[PDB]
């Protein structure tokens, strides 16, 4: 695809791992990650790295994964060993920030964010569906508002 | 106990006065 | 963005005040026929009316480390600049928004009716613009024209002296052959040339409004309709806190002060 | 001539015959009665209980 | 009739409905409400509106509505459709906040917060007591210190 | 043989490049209703997208 | 299979018009070329940058 959406008849709305600092927020860096780390995607803090969702059973989640905004133009991805390296996997774990939604979840403001828990590309992707598969609850976690398409600005109530 | 300010003083009035118009 | 450029005069009058108010004052009464030395009973008065409409304020944010500006002036992108220029860009894009159709809330209903889906008198056409014939379409603009001045009581402030339609409708009509027997003159060209005062616009946002497009007459006279923007775009001074600066950027804008009710006209469905 | 602002409008925005030219009917009277200036008034609306023109 | 409480004997602390900006704090504005919303008191969040607290299974306390300084002279209401019209409901979320308490409630330094709940004017009033009649236990929520007569700067420990 | 006269522009800067790499940078988000003291939660934000012929 | 599309194969929107030309009348010819490019100017929201002009 050669530059989505040609023209669009409303301004793009807010990407996902973006964290609105007119509140009391926090991102917080981890200086060892894994690589394919997606940003704006739910991370969990596992055996002394941030790394994404898998098979796990009772992950730590720590949050969400902030967006390199000056990062590398392309996916939205953590990476390693690369001309596209980011030395630290900085993570939004404190307040109103932005996460990709599943693409058939429909939430509401103030429903509790379960997150995808699978090994996927659609790991660590908020969903209010507590039904749906591989999800579970990231407690202390809830909806605030459609920002983007399938993104939404969640809020992390406690350090997450 | 509620605000500071008088509730008349949060609407403009607005200067401008507008004739009520008729057939040409 | 067409509707600044669509005739509607914007007044910055009620700085911070929630509500904005307009005072009409009418006269009443009329001569009477009198002697040479007889009292009259011909008094003239007047009484007058209010209308009011709420002001509401919406404030929007960005920000950025030092790390994040001194890479991406790599790229030659200069993020106080571009976020700037970001707050600028989308205040317009948000006046026009608001001018049109008005404020939706985030929830999905909706507060403060624009232009576009204001409460007119709104009559459907028989079939969609494509569907429909270059005589049928010129007579369903021109209806709607004639009929908002015939609402009006073809009062030259309040007549409708501009119209704007769906991008799509309005491209239709401009290439829409009025009739194939007469010449190639398309219905646009006869609708600019039997209505010499209406300058004919075009916007995306009617493509949709209520469910179905919507058309509309109107006049851009200040005592007819006004958008109000009580606070224009106030970007505040940039906060830097260690390495992290901050921007806040709120204006206070009323919707679309339709000072006459019958000053517009809809055709819902083209 | 003075008719009420309706039929007026209509006359400057019928077209005359669509398969001719799109030149109204307003158009057309004026073209053929070139001393004949078209008014119009709101008053002539409903004088005596029905439009009426002059 | 004439100014209510012509000399006060002491100056009375901090109204309820306020947020102290020094500790971290979220008010969080919300746009449809309900009419005549209390400030001073616990809020609930139903069918995507804030809303004043009543009888209800488990109300969603999305906060305390917050006194605006700027609002209309009169009774602590948020108003719709009026030349006192509040086009959004202010509430405030995270931090310190000031919150009337019912007048039997006695409370102290560190106990937990319970809003009220039933259909009358005491809705959204807290307490100490949770054997009063519609105690709802508000989450992660403690008294911190008595502001004014029957009003009690609470501590949100994490979001509401 | 048409196309040449089909009125698109040739560029011809690529040289041996094994590609030629294109960026567009967007802006994001948008302004939230507030009210007289509150925090926003409209952000605005800047992005970029890429996009690349071989 | 194709590795690279041109101006007709690209994913473009496509709509199946209603007959040949060679039997549409000169009307409907002239409605359906112009549907065509309206249509177009239609799916990038009428900005004259992106307007096919071919």
């Amino acid at each position: 695809m050669a530059f989505n959406n040609a023209v669009l008849q409303e301004v793009s709305d807010l990407p996902a791992g973006e964290v609105i600092k007119a509140s009391p927020h926090n991102v917080s860096a981890f200086e060892v990650f894994q690589n394919g780390l997606i940003e704006g995607r739910f991370v969990k803090f596992d055996a002394g790295s941030i790394d994404i969702l898998d098979a796990s059973a009772t992950p730590t989640i720590a949050g969400i994964a902030k967006r390199k905004v000056t990062g590398e133009i392309g996916p939205g991805v953590y990476s390693t060993s690369g001309i596209e390296i980011d030395q630290v996997a900085e993570v939004i774990n404190f307040g109103f920030a932005t996460v990709t939604v599943q693409d058939a979840a429909a939430p509401s403001k103030y429903d509790p964010v379960y997150a995808i828990n699978l090994d996927s590309a659609e790991a660590g992707k908020a969903t209010e569906n507590s039904g749906a598969t591989g999800a579970l609850a990231v407690a202390d976690c809830v909806f605030w508002e459609q920002k983007a398409a399938n993104v939404w600005l969640v809020r992390m109530n406690k350090f997450l | 106990e509620g605000g500071i300010i008088l509730a008349r003083n949060l609407e403009h009035v607005s200067s401008e006065i507008f004739t009520q118009e008729f057939a040409g | 963005l067409t509707f600044l450029q669509g005739g509607i005069v914007v007044n910055n009058e009620g700085g911070y005040a929630t509500s904005v108010t307009k005072l009409k004052l009418k006269a009443e009464g009329g001569f009477r026929e009198s002697g040479n030395d007889t009292n009259t009973t011909g008094k003239i008065t007047l009484s007058g009316e209010s209308d009011s409409i709420p002001v509401f304020t919406l404030e929007g944010e960005s920000d950025w480390s030092e790390i994040e500006l001194k890479q991406a002036e790599l790229q030659n992108v200069n993020l106080p600049s571009r976020y700037f220029e970001a707050h600028a860009e989308l205040y317009n894009r948000k006046i026009d928004e608001l001018g049109y159709l008005g404020q939706t809330r985030t929830d999905g209903t909706q507060k403060t009716l624009g232009l576009l889906n204001y409460g007119f008198v709104a009559s459907g056409a028989g079939d969609t613009a494509a569907n429909l014939s270059g005589d049928n379409l010129y007579q369903a603009i021109a209806d709607l024209i004639t009929d908002q001045w015939a609402g009006v009581f073809n009062v030259e402030t309040y007549k409708a002296d501009r119209v704007v339609m769906p991008d799509t409708v309005y491209n239709i009509c401009a290439k829409k052959i009025l009739n194939s027997n007469g010449s190639e003159m398309s219905v646009l060209r006869a609708l600019m040339t039997n209505f010499p005062t209406v300058t004919f616009g075009l916007t995306t946002k009617a493509r949709d409004v209520g469910g179905t497009s919507r058309t509309t007459a109107y006049s851009s006279n200040r005592r007819a309709m006004q958008m109000r923007i009580p606070t224009p775009l106030n970007v505040s001074s940039v906060d830097q806190r260690g390495f992290k600066y901050y921007v806040e950027s709120y204006f206070g804008v009323a919707g679309l002060d339709v000072i006459e009710d019958t000053a517009g006209r809809h055709l819902t469905g083209l």
